[PDB]
């Protein structure tokens, strides 16, 4: 199970 | 068990040899407030207080103190290993400066105390992952695009083409033309939103001029994207205009030939006797080759450039964002690889220049 | 150093190995020509040249259902075998249903296929 740790910024 | 670390301009792909995929994929960024620093996903979320720096530019490591922080983060935070226990396969760009290879080797042995290490060329690993020893790789990531012709397992250095047009340039261009459409994408936080639009909505047109006329006489090529705040925005011809830049670099003021032309130029720098095998084995790798339609477009464009009797084949594996890593995972796992590592003992006796004799 | 490399290309003849979980494993001589389509194989044909030297052709055969680790390994083993033989081997990629006339000619009774093979060496993550 790959965890791509790259989340988008919120408001 | 051996570790595999594929360091890119935009993303680190890290994992264990013998796995079918990297365990960890995270941004190759170091953030500082101006806790001293933050690396990867932590640096991304805390960007309100942090200034971000990329230790790798156009595939080449240029900030070695920040690169050590990336590697520390990989070993301890992501893979959660003791480096001294694990042979470590690293990857490098084609034509990576000799002094860089040595520095990489020095850091692994002297800072991280690895028992063994190896450095492989990214494009070659990708070819291996496709089950080939001969072919031409189009590797396009976040920071750089290369054409790498390979014969019987080894790259042909004289024929390698570098193009400083890749994913980040495409993201910046999409920001520009979406701004022209009425929106306001300019800040670094907003860059990542546009990168997501690019990844979800963009595609390569089989015939560009025909697509422009379709988008002008229809709206069936238009899509909607929900911004973080909730604002739904529309994307029209920008969808295919963005990646078209790969084929027409004049779209961003570049004088360079597009990826189809560099592919042909690269093949033409090789011996006429191997070109047939090059044309029949065009392998795409890296995130920027992920656009729907790109393989079909490349097939069309190279057919138009090659002799009419040439068998042309574009290979575009679904897993090609991770092809480099997967090739490394396979390589490190082979029973025949045990003798190929540079050991700590070999490093103690020979110093960093051993990398030029043990690793092509 | 690998025991099968030491055996490779010593005399004229045909040598076949199967990729089995990241290793090169010799195929029993009685089973030559019966290929598992779920698998990948490395084939070395050694020919006696009149000049005293040996001629080498390395073929890596890829089954329609072989896993990525196996086709990847077969390709790499081929490169390594070639290097071990001083670069003198000519490498050939052979895909099921599309094999070269010369490859097919190695099997006097005719090459045949069967479904199945050894499991992938990959851990799924
Ligand atoms: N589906 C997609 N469509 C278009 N682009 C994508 C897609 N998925 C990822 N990308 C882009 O691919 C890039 C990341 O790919 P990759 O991990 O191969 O690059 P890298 O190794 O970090 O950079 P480089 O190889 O240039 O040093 C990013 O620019 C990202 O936006
Ligand atoms: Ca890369
Ligand atoms: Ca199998
Ligand atoms: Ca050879």
């Amino acid at each position: 199970e790959t965890n791509e740790k790259n989340p988008l910024p919120d408001k | 068990t051996a570790l595999v670390c594929d360091n890119g301009s935009g993303l680190v792909k890290a994992g264990f040899a013998g796995d079918d995929a990297p365990r960890a994929v995270f941004p190759s960024i170091v953030g500082r407030p101006r806790k001293d620093s933050y690396v990867g996903d932590e640096a991304q979320s805390k960007r309100g207080i942090l200034t971000l720096k990329y230790p790798i530019e156009h595939g080449i490591i240029t900030n070695w103190d920040d690169m050590e922080k990336i590697w520390h983060h990989t070993f301890y935070n992501e893979l959660r290993v003791a480096p001294e226990e694990h042979p470590t396969l690293l990857t490098e760009a084609p034509l990576n400066p000799k002094a860089n290879r040595e520095k990489m080797t020095q850091i692994m042995f002297e800072t991280f105390n690895v028992p063994a290490m190896y450095v492989a060329i990214q494009a070659v690993l990708s070819l291996y992952a496709s089950g080939r020893t001969t072919g031409i790789v189009l590797d396009s990531g976040d920071g750089v695009t290369h054409n790498v012709p390979i014969y019987e397992g080894y790259a042909l250095p004289h024929a390698i083409m570098r193009l400083d047009l890749a994913g980040r340039d495409l993201t910046d261009y999409l920001m520009k033309i979406l701004t022209e459409r009425g929106y306001s994408f300019v800040t670094t936080a907003e860059r990542e939103i546009v990168r997501d639009i690019k990844e979800k909505l963009c595609y390569v047109a089989l015939d560009f001029e025909n697509e422009m006329a379709t988008a002008a006489s229809s709206s069936s090529l238009e899509k909607s994207y929900e911004l973080p705040d909730g604002q739904v925005i529309t994307i029209g011809n920008e969808r295919f205009r963005c990646p078209e830049t790969l084929f027409q670099p004049s779209f961003i003021g570049m004088e360079s030939a597009g990826i189809h032309e560099t592919t042909y130029n690269s093949i033409m720098k090789c011996d006429i006797d191997i070109r047939k095998d090059l044309y029949a084995n065009n392998v795409m790798s890296g995130g920027t080759t992920m656009y729907p339609g790109i393989a079909d477009r490349m097939q069309k464009e190279i057919t138009a450039l090659a002799p009419s009797t040439m068998k042309i084949k574009i290979i575009a594996p679904p897993e090609r964002k991770y092809s480099v890593w997967i090739g490394g995972s396979i390589l490190a796992s082979l029973s025949t690889f045990q003798q190929m590592w540079i050991t700590k003992q070999e490093y103690d006796e020979a110093g960093p220049s051993i990398v030029h004799r043990k690793c092509f | 150093e690998h025991p099968e490399f030491l055996k490779a290309g010593k005399e004229p003849g045909l040598q076949i190995w199967r990729v089995e979980k990241f290793d090169l494993v010799p195929v029993p001589t009685n089973l030559y020509g019966d290929f598992f389509t779920g698998d990948a194989y490395v084939i070395l044909k050694t020919v006696q040249l009149r000049n005293g030297n040996l001629q080498y052709d390395l073929h890596y055969w890829l089954g329609n259902e072989c896993s990525q680790d196996e086709s990847g390994a077969a390709a790499i083993f081929t490169v390594q075998l070639d290097d071990y033989l001083n670069g003198r081997a000519v490498q050939h990629r052979e895909v099921q249903g599309f094999e070269s006339a010369t490859f097919l000619g190695y099997f006097k009774s005719g090459l045949k296929y069967k479904k199945g093979g050894v499991a992938s060496g990959f851990k799924h993550v």
